[PDB]
RNA sequence: AGGGGAUCGAAGAUGAUCAGAUACCGUCGUAGUCUUAACCAUAAACUAUGCCGACUAGGGAUCGGGUGGUGUUUUUUUAAUGACCCACUCGGCACCUUACGAGAAAUCAAAGUCUUUGGGUUCUGGGGGGAGUAUGGUCGCAAGGCUGAAACUUAAAGGAAUUG
């Protein structure tokens, strides 16, 4: 059965870019998906996306604009001490000057760069680059 | 020898060793 | 790719496909650069002055090479009523 | 972009419906569905001829702008278009390739047929898959004459047609020649027909 | 996927299941059955000193061919009978 | 069996290609031509060759041979490849479209005389 | 397999290699001196070669 | 390695099928396997229809046929070259000759 | 005296094309080894290994020599050539040619701070030639090339100073490892960092700019 | 254990074959083969491929259901029904082509989305032997099933492909 929704989603996105596709249909929608795409689109990795109101759970149509190599989930959502944030970004990102490990803190879902500044930490949701 | 018949061999062997032990109750 | 005092280091800035914006690699020999001419006042095509698209080896092998151009053409105002966004 | 004299003009549309290039293939094949207008009863597909010509103009548009006219290789192993590509190559600088294509042309520079073009035209992507494959080892754009059920791999701008014989291959090749001559070359006044018959691109046998 | 629990709470299973597989490894299992203390001729000790009983002319295996000069020894701390090889040209004459 | 080798047949293809007008249908005359336009090391070969050159000749003058073409033949094929009647498009009684193909022209902006099927 | 072979010739060859005494020589330098010897020798003057240079060649090819 | 994506013959989505006995061997073989050839001939054979139709009664009559569906196992079908070996590729062709 | 037999070869000798990148940029199939010989001389070459391989004939046997050559300066360019032939001397020779015709461009970068002249790699990269996967990782200055000698040399000529390598699979079948570290650095110019999101209008291609001077007889 | 016991047929007997021939071939035939009431728990019990979820590609067949077609064919007059034809859509046993991708390869629409390594979850393997052995426990009337070592030994054992 469905066990992540957010992993199901980022997958379809990856398989879309890979196969040269320019759009995706993401079912179902969810808050965690939404704020994730925000962190993605705000950094220029996707285009516009658009929720669809079925009286159920949602759908999204995202616009891929190339330049996306891999957006991924990390499962389970591991607990990350603030000093271990580094050892993740070291592990699952290409170089020290781009790409993002987007987390989830009690100060809201955000990328590791930002959360570094706000001096917050928490659980790790996934990665983008 | 063929795996099947080596099985048969060790089967025989077992029963025989079982006997030998029983020789002392 | 900059550096310290803003200088442009690194060998060469690669082309980028016009259908996927994916880099066209140095050895991508299924990559294709179609050159399309511009017509002036009635017929008489202009030499030297092109409309150029860039297709990557991957889009072409997949057979989308055609349909990509149609969408890419109309967009740049080169065709009409051929390609249709809704399918 | 291209004005309005480049529109339909039912002089041309008459040629096409006369040459029956509007009749298509029963097997659609997904990459070719936009060209489909509608399906006849008793299983037949009708190409949207406006798109044919529209693509055709784009085809001639790409044949032109190629500097040297003689390395725009026109190719046909098929017989129904063998004489045709010859006549095109006559009126254009373009070099022709009739008969067997010969594996090793585009790659392999020792061969006594090392064409090194910058554009390729193809009558049938099936029966000429050899050169289409070869073209994609060496960075070569490809115009192609595709019916409804044609392979789309490594063809770029594809002109919908019929290529099931008769006067279809002959016409599109004729129209390509007429059009590349109206562009840049020496025809001018795109409103008047041609002294050259369109029946000059038909097969022999006889 | 991957065929192992990923849950945040699956630590016991992960911990115990590796404990369970550490046995397919010799050195580990050899270290927990205390085999060196039990089976080995030395007590796991690096050396052991014994008394020579007889000389042996052991023939080597294929595709070699020679007589390999050894002695049967009774280890003092065990009473264990072990056979050891006297090395170098004619060193067997040094031992009696 | 008498199967001529490639060394022979090669010389045969080569001569005819660049010496068709001079070559004839007769062995004896051909044989003498070879001594004027080709350096051959033994008499039999020259006779062997000149005999095969005439073999191709006697069937060139009977239709084109599979894989050899000279100037005088190329010209002959060019002329004959230009025949054009009173057209065969035309139309001798309008166009005879089926239907829906008629819906095509209507949904296009075009004149033309029509028909049904 | 067979454990009782012949102990008769226990050291046949050491006992028949004709003892030849060591020809004396000047002592080689120890410590830093020796490494100095090796720096200079091996790559400052450069002697014997082949397109590879050779450490210990016996009486060459000629 | 595997030599046929059909393994032996076609079972695919079943489990078990009942056996037949080779018409030559008597060997058992799953009916899904077993090289099967229909055999239909003439009771009177080709050469003898003459002396038959001549010597008979009835206006020409109408020759009967014997109907016999043969089942061979692999070995007997191979050896009697009812089937033959094909190249790694030729094997694929399921088309009758 | 080199005699150009292809369109691309002519333009180089004709001096109209002066730099290697011009070909890499428009992605052009180099087929005349003299091309890369002029556009990049002072280019070094080293024979890595020469292993023998063997066959068997309609009677007995057959045995010939296999060479593996790496060519490159020490800046952005390297190629990998494998050639087995009836001689030592031959196998090297035709190896260098195959190596040069396969010359590749290399996107070096900075591990962290961009303080004058790149030292390592843009991103992490990795190739795989049959089981053996090689993985190159950025490294601080001083780190050096951390690899197995064979790969270490391929990278010295590749123009690298600091890197970390991580290799899985049969690292002992030499010709397989090198073929994957090659694919590795060749993939650097394939990875789209945001350094390159910026769009261009696409150059014309010197085969059309100097089209006349390019044509044949 | 009772019934049954045509057929075929372990054991056994014979006839040949062979140097021998306890066999393959022929003949005879016990048990068995079938059933009822109890056991047994194993097979290359195979797709040698865990299950649930998602996504990535083209194509024509077919089984079941449904929808659409002033389609076809049936009476005495062409309405219902029936079967059939075309399109579509679910859910099935499969098949064909391709390779973007994967593999050591053979090959694979999964064995793909894996050093750009994390959707959930069960199970098993850790060089070859010794050995499925010994010992203990347990289940079975028995045959055996499940569970299951070590001493010592060994540099290979093994997979796919290649050319002879
Ligand atoms: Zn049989």
């Amino acid at each position: 059965t469905r066990s992540s929704v957010l992993a199901d989603a980022l997958n379809a996105i990856n398989n879309a870019e890979k196969t040269g596709k320019r759009q995706v249909l993401i079912r179902p929608s969810s808050k965690v998906i939404i704020k994730f795409l925000q962190v993605m689109q705000k950094h220029g990795y996707i285009g516009e996306f658009e929720y669809i109101d079925d009286h159920r759970s949602g759908k999204i149509v995202v616009q891929l604009n190339g330049r996306l190599n891999k957006c991924g989930v990390i499962s389970p959502r591991f607990n990350v001490k603030i000093g271990d944030i580094e050892k993740w970004t070291a592990n699952l990102l290409p170089a020290r000057q781009f790409g993002y490990v987007i987390l989830t803190t009690s100060a809201g879902i955000m990328d590791h760069e930002e959360a570094r500044r706000k001096h917050v930490s928490g659980k790790i949701l996934g990665f983008v680059y | 020898m063929r795996a099947k018949w080596r099985k048969k061999r060790t089967r025989r062997l077992k029963r025989k060793r079982r006997k030998v032990r029983a020789r002392s109750k | 790719m900059e550096n310290d005092k803003g200088q442009l280091v690194e060998l060469y800035v690669p082309r980028k496909c016009s259908a996927t914006n994916r880099i066209i690699k140095a050895d991508d020999h299924a990559s294709v650069q179609i050159n399309v001419a511009k017509v002036d006042e009635e017929g008489r095509a202009i030499p030297g002055e092109y409309v150029t698209y860039a297709l990557s080896g991957y889009v072409r092998s997949r057979g989308e090479s055609d349909d990509s151009l149609n969408r890419l053409a109309q967009n740049d105002g080169l065709l009409k009523n051929v390609w249709s966004y809704s399918r | 972009s291209l004005p309005a004299t480049f529109d339909l003009t039912p002089e041309d549309a008459q040629l096409l419906l006369a040459a029956n290039t509007h009749l298509g293939a029963r097997n659609v094949q997904v990459h070719q569905e936009p060209y489909v207008f509608n399906a006849r009863p008793d299983g037949v597909h009708v190409i949207n001829v406006g798109k044919t010509w529209e693509k055709l103009v784009l085809a001639a548009r790409i044949i032109a702008a190629i500097p040297n006219p003689e390395d725009v290789v026109a190719i046909s192993s098929r017989t129904f278009g063998q004489r045709a590509v010859l006549k095109f190559a006559a009126h254009t600088g373009a070099t022709p390739i009739a008969g067997r294509f010969t594996p090793g042309s585009f790659t392999n520079y020792i061969t006594r047929s090392f064409k090194e073009p910058r554009l390729v035209i193809v009558t049938d992507p099936r029966s000429d898959a050899q050169a289409i494959k070869e073209a994609s080892y060496v960075n070569i754009p490809v115009i192609a004459l595709t019916d409804l059920d044609s392979p789309s791999e490594f063809v770029d701008v594809a002109i919908p047609c019929n290529n099931r014989g008769k006067h279809s291959i002959g016409l599109i090749w004729y129209l390509l020649a007429r059009e590349v001559l109206r562009l840049r070359g020496a025809l001018v006044d795109r409103t008047q027909p041609w002294s050259i018959m369109p029946d000059l691109y038909f097969y022999r046998d006889p | 996927g991957k065929g192992k629990p990923r849950g945040l709470n699956s630590a016991r299973k992960l911990r115990v299941h590796r404990r369970n597989n550490r046995w397919a490894e010799n050195n580990y299992k050899k270290r927990l059955l205390g085999t060196a203390f039990k089976s080995s001729p030395f007590g796991g000790s690096s050396h052991a000193k014994g008394i020579v009983l007889e000389k042996l002319g052991i023939e080597s295996k294929q595709p070699n061919s020679a007589i390999r000069k050894c002695v049967r020894v009774q280890l003092i701390k065990n009473g264990k009978k072990v056979t050891a090889f006297v090395p170098n040209d004619g060193c067997l004459n040094f031992v009696d | 069996g008498r199967v001529r080798t490639k060394t022979v047949k090669r010389a045969s293809k080569a001569l005819i290609e660049r010496y068709y007008p001079k070559l004839t249908l007769d062995f004896q005359t051909n044989k003498r031509l070879c001594d004027e336009i080709a350096t051959i090391q033994s008499k039999r070969l020259r006779n062997k060759i000149a005999g095969y050159t005439t073999h191709l000749m006697k069937r060139i003058q009977k239709g084109p041979v599979r894989g050899i073409s000279f100037k005088l033949q190329e010209e002959e094929r060019e002329r004959k490849d230009q025949y054009v009647p009173e057209v065969s498009a035309r139309s001798n009684g309008v166009l005879n479209v089926d239907n829906q193909t008629s819906d095509l022209v209507k949904s296009l902006g075009l004149k033309l005389p029509l028909s049904v099927i | 397999a067979k454990v009782h072979g012949s102990l008769a010739r226990a050291g046949k060859v050491k006992s028949q290699t004709p003892k030849v005494e060591k020809t004396e020589k000047p002592k080689k330098p120890k410590g830093r001196a020796y490494k100095r010897l090796l720096y200079t020798r091996r790559f400052v003057n450069v002697t014997l070669v082949n397109g590879k240079r050779r450490m210990n060649p016996g009486p060459s090819v000629q | 390695p595997k030599k046929r994506a059909s393994n032996g013959r076609n079972k695919k989505g079943r489990g078990h099928v009942k056996p037949v006995r080779c018409v030559n061997c008597s060997k058992s073989i799953p009916k899904d396997k077993a090289i099967k050839r229909m055999a239909i001939r003439n009771i009177v054979e080709a050469a003898a229809v003459r002396d038959l139709s001549e010597a008979s009664v009835y206006p020409e009559y109408a020759l009967p046929k014997t109907y016999n569906k043969l089942h061979y196992c692999v070995s007997c079908a191979i050896h009697a070259r009812i089937v033959r070996v094909r190249s790694r590729e030729d094997r694929k062709n399921r088309a009758p000759p | 005296g080199w005699v150009p037999v292809t369109k691309l070869g002519r333009l180089v000798k004709a001096g109209k094309i002066t730099t290697i990148e011009e070909i890499f940029l428009h992605s052009l199939p180099v087929k005349e080894f003299q091309i890369i010989d002029t556009l990049l001389p002072g280019l070094q070459d080293e024979v890595m290994n020469i292993k023998p391989v063997q066959k068997q004939t309609r009677a007995g046997q057959r045995t010939r020599f296999k060479a593996v050559v790496v060519v490159g300066d020490s800046n952005g360019h390297v190629g990998l050539g494998i050639k087995t032939a009836k001689e030592v001397a031959g196998a090297i020779r035709a190896g260098i040619i195959i190596a040069k015709l396969s010359v590749i461009p290399i996107r070096r970068g900075y591990w962290g701070t961009n303080l004058g002249q790149p030292h390592s790699l843009a991103t992490k990269t990795t190739g795989k030639c049959g089981s053996v996967t090689v993985r190159l990782i950025p490294a601080p200055r001083g780190s050096g090339i951390v690899a197995s000698p064979a790969v270490k040399k391929l990278l010295q000529l590749a123009g690298v100073e600091d890197v970390y390598t991580q290799s899985n699979g049969k690292t002992r079948t030499l010709e397989n490892t090198l073929k994957a570290a090659f694919v590795a650095i060749g993939n650097t110019y394939g990875f789209l960092t945001p350094n390159l999101w910026a769009e261009q209008p696409l150059p014309v291609s010197p085969l059309d700019i100097y089209s006349d001077e390019a044509s044949a007889q």
